[PDB]
C-alpha cells in the first residue's frame, strides 16, 4: 500500500 | 480502583475545531485568537498528492479560496502563509472560545488525547501515546487531517499533535502545532515505512506500579536486577532501553508502592519470560505501555482540570 | 484505519457539573435546568453509611444545609425531595450550558462515556459497558459519586448512568438518573457481591468485524455452522447466548465487509475452542466485549457530533 | 472487605 493524506474530497 | 485509557476532557479544544475547504479538498482546522492552524495538504488537489510543491501551489491561491467554517458560520480569511507542514490563516474574528493554550513537541513515549473530528466536528476523544518510531496508532479516517493530541494542565491546553497522514501498516503520522513532522515522514503520497516499533518500558512498569497501588502483586518475585542485565534481557523482547532518568521518573510510584525500581525490573523480566498464564493485570493480557508515570499518579489518585 | 477505544467528546457534559457538600460529606452533582442530581448518600455522614434511613436523614434537613458550587458561583437552593436513590436539588438559576438531553435506562451490553469528576471538576473521560451483571468496570475513587455515564446522538445527550459506589471486587453500581440501582445493589455499605459475569457476545462479534474492517483477517475460516451449533459452544465458555436480534443487528456490519455473520460466529467458534495462537486481534491477546456493533459503525463511518 | 459509597471528606 501507500501512504495516505487523510483529507476528504 | 480500576483502571482505564483515560483521556482528557475534550470540551476546551471542542470549541476551537472549524472546518477548512480549499477547493474540493477538506479537512479541519485548529482556531485559536484570530488564526485557524491546518495542515498545508488542503490546498492539494488529486493531482497533486505524489510530488506537490506546496510553494508553488500555495502562492496560486488568495485569502477567498480558503473557506472557513465555524459550526454555521463562515469565517473571513484575512492572510495567509506556510509555516513548515501547516498552514495559518489569519481570519477577521478572535475565537471567542480560545482557551489559555501552548504548543510543544512531545517526546516519543508520552501520551496526549486526540479529539477525532470530521468537517470541524468532533467524533470522539481517545488516549494515544507518541510511538518510539515516531507513528501514533491512531483511530483516523479521510477528513481527519487537521484533528490535534493535546494534554491539560488544569486549565492550559497543550497542543502537541495535529494529524496529517496514515501510512500503510495503518498508523498515523502528524505534526506538532509548528508543522515539524514527527519522524522522518513528509507529507507525500510516495512510498513511505514505519520503522520497527519498541515498547516503551517506563510506561510498562508505571503501569506495574498502578496495578500494585490497585492491589494486585501476583507478578513479582524475590529478584533484583542490575539496569545494564534489565536492558541486555529486555531489548531481545524489542523493549526500548531503560534510562535513569526514566529510573528517577518512577520514583513517586517506587516511593508510594515500597518496590524498589530495579525490583519492578526483575518482576518485567520474568513477566517477559514466562506471560501471564492465563492472568491478567488490570484487565489485559498484554503488557500495556501507553500509561506514563505521570497518567498513573493522575488517574489512581484523581487529579482534576 | 485503527481502532480505539473512543469516547464520546465531552463539553457538554462538563458544562453541567458541579460540586454538592452536606456537613463534611461531598460528592458531585449534575446541574440541568434549575435542578441538581445527585446520589442521595450525600446526606450521610461518615458514621451512618452502614444502615441509612434516607428518609430520616433528609427530614432534618433544609435547603441552606446544601452548598452547591458552580466553579467559582454557589448556587442557591430553594427546594430539595428524593427520587429514589437520587436527590434532586432545586435551585435559583437554570444551567445556562443545560445541553439537549434525555434521561435513559440502558440495558446489559449496551456501551457509553464516564466523565470521572471529583469535587465537580473533571479528571477524565472513558468508555464503559453495562455488564451483563450489572456492574461497571470503572475507575473510579473515594468522592467520584455523582459522575454520570451517557451517549449522545447528532446533538442530545442521554444520560445513562450516575455512580454510586464501589464493590468489594472493586467493581461499580450505580443508577439512572430516576434513581433506579442497576443491579440488586442498594446504596449502603453492608455486605454485598457482584455476581457471576458472562461476555457479551454479541460485542466480540462486532469487535472482530472491526478487526476486518481494519485487514486483521487471519482468523476467518473457509468454515461455516449455524446459530444453534455455535451457541452450544459459546455457552461453554460463559459467552450470553446470541439471539437472532443480536445477528440483526450485525447487520450493517456483515453488509459493508462481505462477511455473514454466521461466517463470522465461526471464526469465534474456532477462537474459543482454540485460541489465538498466540497471535493478538486489534492490538489484544483478548477478545473485547466492551464495542457494540453500532460503536464500531460510528467509529469506522467517522460518525460526528 | 466491604462496599463503599464513594463520596469524600
Amino acid at each position: 500500500f501507500y501512504p495516505k493524506l487523510q483529507s476528504s474530497q | 480502583s480500576g483502571f482505564r485509557k483515560m483521556a482528557f476532557p475534550s470540551g476546551k479544544v471542542e470549541g476551537c475545531m472549524v472546518q477548512v475547504t480549499c477547493g474540493t479538498t477538506t479537512l479541519n482546522g485548529l482556531w485559536l485568537d484570530d488564526v485557524v492552524y491546518c495542515p498545508r495538504h488542503v490546498i492539494c488537489t488529486s493531482e497533486d498528492m505524489l510530488n506537490p510543491n506546496y510553494e508553488d501551489l500555495l502562492i496560486r491561491k488568495s485569502n477567498h479560496n480558503f473557506l472557513v467554517q465555524a459550526g454555521n458560520v463562515q469565517l473571513r480569511v484575512i492572510g495567509h502563509s506556510m509555516q513548515n507542514c501547516v498552514l495559518k490563516l489569519k481570519v477577521d474574528t478572535a475565537n471567542p472560545k480560545t482557551p489559555k493554550y501552548k504548543f510543544v513537541r512531545i517526546q516519543p513515549g508520552q501520551t496526549f488525547s486526540v479529539l477525532a473530528c470530521y468537517n470541524g466536528s468532533p467524533s470522539g476523544v481517545y488516549q494515544c501515546a507518541m510511538r518510539p518510531n515516531f507513528t501514533i496508532k491512531g483511530s483516523f479516517l479521510n477528513g481527519s487531517a487537521g484533528s490535534v493530541g493535546f494534554n491539560i494542565d488544569y486549565d492550559c491546553v497543550s497542543f502537541c499533535y495535529m494529524h496529517h497522514m496514515e501510512l500503510p501498516t495503518g498508523v498515523h503520522a502528524g505534526t506538532d502545532l509548528e508543522g515539524n513532522f514527527y519522524g522522518p515522514f513528509v507529507d507525500r503520497q510516495t512510498a513511505q515505512a514505519a520503522g520497527t516499533d519498541t515498547t516503551i518500558t517506563v510506561n510498562v512498569l508505571a503501569w506495574l506500579y498502578a496495578a500494585v497501588i490497585n492491589g494486585d502483586r501476583w507478578f513479582l518475585n524475590r529478584f533484583t536486577t542490575t539496569l545494564n542485565d534489565f536492558n541486555l534481557v529486555a531489548m531481545k523482547y524489542n523493549y526500548e532501553p531503560l534510562t535513569q532518568d526514566h529510573v528517577d521518573i518512577l520514583g513517586p510510584l517506587s516511593a508510594q508502592t515500597g518496590i524498589a525500581v530495579l525490583d519492578m525490573c526483575a518482576s518485567l523480566k520474568e513477566l517477559l519470560q514466562n506471560g501471564m498464564n492465563g492472568r491478567t493485570i488490570l484487565g489485559s493480557a498484554l503488557l500495556e505501555d501507553e500509561f506514563t508515570p505521570f497518567d498513573v499518579v493522575r488517574q489512581c489518585s484523581g487529579v482534576t482540570f
